[PDB]
DNA sequence: ATCAATATCCACCTGCAGATTCTACCAAAAGTGTATTTGGAAACTGCTCCATCAAAAGGCATGTTCAGCTGAATTCAGCTGAACATGCCTTTTGATGGAGCAGTTTCCAAATACACTTTTGGTAGAATCTGCAGGTGGATATTGAT
DNA sequence: ATCAATATCCACCTGCAGATTCTACCAAAAGTGTATTTGGAAACTGCTCCATCAAAAGGCATGTTCAGCTGAATTCAGCTGAACATGCCTTTTGATGGAGCAGTTTCCAAATACACTTTTGGTAGAATCTGCAGGTGGATATTGAT
């Protein structure tokens, strides 16, 4: 007997699915923390936090990446591609208005 | 030919469409809006709404051209145009 | 000795009440609708004050928050804005 | 004699007296007339009741008693003035519309 | 009405744009862009000057519509 | 009096950003997506961060609110609703 | 009729910055926007930053957060600098 | 009499930005210090453009200062270009640009 | 590359019409000086929340292998959009008034502000209430290879 | 066309974390009366603005070749998705205090109020000059044939 194996696509194709289709976030909340806790403390020495300060800048980062993605898929398409590469990215930032 | 051109009008800075098609245009739709009124024009409201108008269209231009050629092409498709207008939202 | 929030939970709840009897809300979606008031609040304020101001007027009127209105909301959502703050205001100055 | 709040007089359940503090305190005019925060607090009282209307609808198919940001999120975006009108906001925990562009599903 | 906006003057528009080549549909499509920009800050302005009870759309109704859609012109009074 | 931190932007895993991708709709990713959207977040994060901590200063605290992030967001035009109350 | 504007001081500080210069009256009304406007964001968000702090006074403290707000690094940094010697220059003499 | 604008050595208006901040519903109370703060930022900027723009204007051989000057020397600025990046200006036309791929 | 031959580009020029500066005048605004008030800073403090550590369970990131299929490169044809010359109709440019209509100016009933006092409606914590999250297990796909 | 192999859907169930209701206190809205302000209602003017109406300038509409590009077909290397085991680090829940946010209270450096006087900036015509409508003419591209 054969191990199954499904095509390169199916199980991209079912995350979309599962994804699109919640709302938990995608980002683990500890290395987040990190990163925005050394991110402040290059701006400021000593800083704390609220809990839900943090929380608002998860929120605010994922809903901006899942969107920023979101274009950026748009003009994979648009260069008759299914990757999504570097240069997609740019271009959208590009086009949204935050570069060049 | 074209590069001629381009370089020309990206030199200039004067209005690129003829003024009396638009004004007619910009009263014919305000007439729309306003239910059918008589709404007078300011010749600067007018010519403040064309440097807009142009300015939208030039910078639109650009970004859909980028569009056009990150597909590789040249020649600037309807679908370039939507596909930035969508990306801006 | 002790904090005093306010929020507009209470007519959140009630409106929600008159157009869903049988549904609740979780906080978070309370949160979301409180953020939404205060949102719409302060861009129809805004919209009357630079109204006021353009034309020289110190008092900000209904007149000034329906012209807001007219500028921030999509058609039709503005038409019936329009309604129920007419609405209000006659019935009020009985 | 008896008290009758605003919100009364107006037939509304936003509150036109705490509208009228905040317009007062918020530095928009030197002076508020009697109509504006009753007219204020009218039209956020619709919103809210349009916005209420169809998230309490989205919560209904998805067989839930409860409206949770999820149920925000879908009202907003598939209507399409409420997303013109909340076009640049993030509602927390909403997620996205269920959307595969056609060229990515198998042929 | 729409059609005054011709073919050479939005070839020009593309020009100053910096695009090289241009589909034979562009024309209609700009058209359309254009009407439904010239929409929106038609409607804000012309809501400015009934709010203002005036029947003379001035520069300054046109520059607040503007403004209020994010596309803040410069020169003519703000 | 904390351990330092460092290189924290590493912590965004390459299974996370495949995450994000497909709540945004994307099947296929090239293999350099994952430092280019680090970057990108990078920018974001210092941004937004960078106002927000700029209001905490402001109002003389040593601790950045909900409220700060809220009106850093605001300002930058990505208004977030449901942390204000 | 009487209309201000802020074309007296523009032309002063073009003749200080270049004195052989001169300025088309168009380009004027582009300063004079530029003023206006950028008056309009600082002052706006000076007011929002008095009001989250329940303060009623609008202070240079509030001008200097808004200033920094706003402007992109360098362009504030000079911002600030003049601003606060303008300041200190203006409460003693 | 001296007016506070040479008091905090600047040309920009000290007492008219005051009046202005006074009348235009930002504060119930304006401080000393904020009209001059405010007036020193604001003949900053105007400097930063003056000069750029001048510049500009000479490099085309120009002795005066029009919109197509100021167009270039904003947009040829990453920070000035970045903080006037929603502003039009009108009769200032764009950057000359080409994409390469076109050479 | 080389010319060869053409076709516009681009500095460079005049002189003079129309845009800018110069010169005075003056209401409106800024400044001054004096008096009086007050927002908010500082110096307390009470008590939320925040930070940071720990351990345990296990969920999930990591690094591997490996092959399907995607992107990139190529080749070629056919069809689209550019480069032409020409004359004709739409747009420009110029008054002529007439008139509409935007601005002003003064006055005053209707409106708004505001301190005081009387009353609720709105909140916080506490007491109830109960939706649904997470846990099954079986149907109904959907997919991919024989 | 068919199965095996996976996944997804979906209905049902409970109790407990999270939502709803209950309850008193009190801050803030409402009621009252008087002081202050305002934005039209009505009656002035000069200016742009539009309707012609007009005469033309010049820019566009039109139809053919053709030259270059868009899209289709094809091919192959190698990159990225799928499915593993492995083990570490995130999550969860709670401790251990402490910092610092937030609440009071007091009182002056800083703000407003107001009656005047001094300057200023806006304005309009006169007196100055800068740009540009056009005209070069040689450089600087482009196109074609050796």
């Amino acid at each position: 007997k054969k191990p199954h194996r499904y095509r390169p696509g199916t199980v991209a194709l079912r995350e979309i699915r599962r994804y699109q289709k919640s709302t938990e976030l995608l980002i683990r909340k500890l290395p987040f923390q990190r990163l925005v806790r050394e991110i402040a403390q290059d701006f400021k020495t000593d800083l704390r936090f609220q809990s839900a300060a943090i929380g608002a800048l998860q929120e605010a980062s994922e809903a901006y990446l899942v969107g920023l993605f979101e274009d950026t898929n748009l003009c994979a398409i648009h260069a008759k591609r299914v990757t999504i590469m570097p240069k997609d990215i740019q271009l959208a930032r590009r086009i949204r208005g935050e570069r060049a | 030919g074209w590069l001629k051109e381009i370089r020309k009008l990206q030199k200039s800075t004067h209005l690129l469409i003829r003024k009396l098609p638009f004004s007619r245009l910009a009263r014919e739709i305000c007439v729309k809006f306003t239910r059918g009124v008589d709404f007078n024009w300011q010749a600067q409201a007018l010519l403040a709404l064309q440097e807009a108008a142009e300015a939208f269209l030039v910078h639109l231009f650009e970004d859909a051209y980028l569009l056009t050629l990150h597909a590789g092409r040249v020649t600037l498709f309807p679908k370039d145009v939507q596909l930035a207008r969508r990306i801006r939202g | 000795k002790r904090s005093r929030k306010e929020s507009y939970s209470i007519y959140v709840y009630k409106v929600l009440k008159q157009v869903h009897p049988d549904t609740g809300i979780s906080s978070k979606a309370m949160g979301i609708m409180n953020s939404f008031v205060n949102d719409i609040f302060e861009r129809i304020a805004g919209e009357a004050s630079r109204l006021a101001h353009y034309n020289k007027r110190s008092t900000i009127t209904s007149r000034e928050i329906q012209t807001a209105v007219r500028l921030l909301l999509p058609g039709e959502l503005a038409k019936h804005a329009v309604s129920e703050g007419t609405k209000a205001v006659t019935k009020y100055t009985s | 004699a008896k008290a009758k709040t605003r919100s009364s007089r107006a037939g509304l359940q936003f509150p036109v007296g705490r509208v009228h503090r905040l317009l007062r305190k918020g530095n928009y005019s030197e002076r508020v007339g009697a109509g504006a925060p009753v007219y204020l607090a009218a039209v956020l009282e619709y919103l809210t009741a349009e916005i209420l209307e169809l998230a309490g609808n989205a919560a209904r198919d998805n067989k839930k008693t409860r409206i949770i940001p999820r149920h925000l999120q879908l009202a907003i975006r598939n209507d399409e003035e409420l997303n013109k009108l909340l076009g640049r906001v993030t509602i927390a925990q909403g997620g996205v519309l269920p959307n595969i562009q056609a060229v990515l599903l198998p042929k | 009405n729409i059609q005054g906006i011709t073919k050479p003057a939005i070839r020009r528009l593309a020009r100053r744009g910096g695009v090289k080549r241009i589909s034979g549909l562009i024309y209609e499509e700009t058209r359309g862009v254009l009407k439904v920009f010239l929409e929106n800050v038609i409607r804000d302005a012309v809501t400015y000057t009934e709010h203002a009870k005036r029947k003379t759309v001035t520069a300054m109704d046109v520059v607040y519509a503007l403004k209020r859609q994010g596309r803040t012109l410069y020169g003519f009074g703000g």
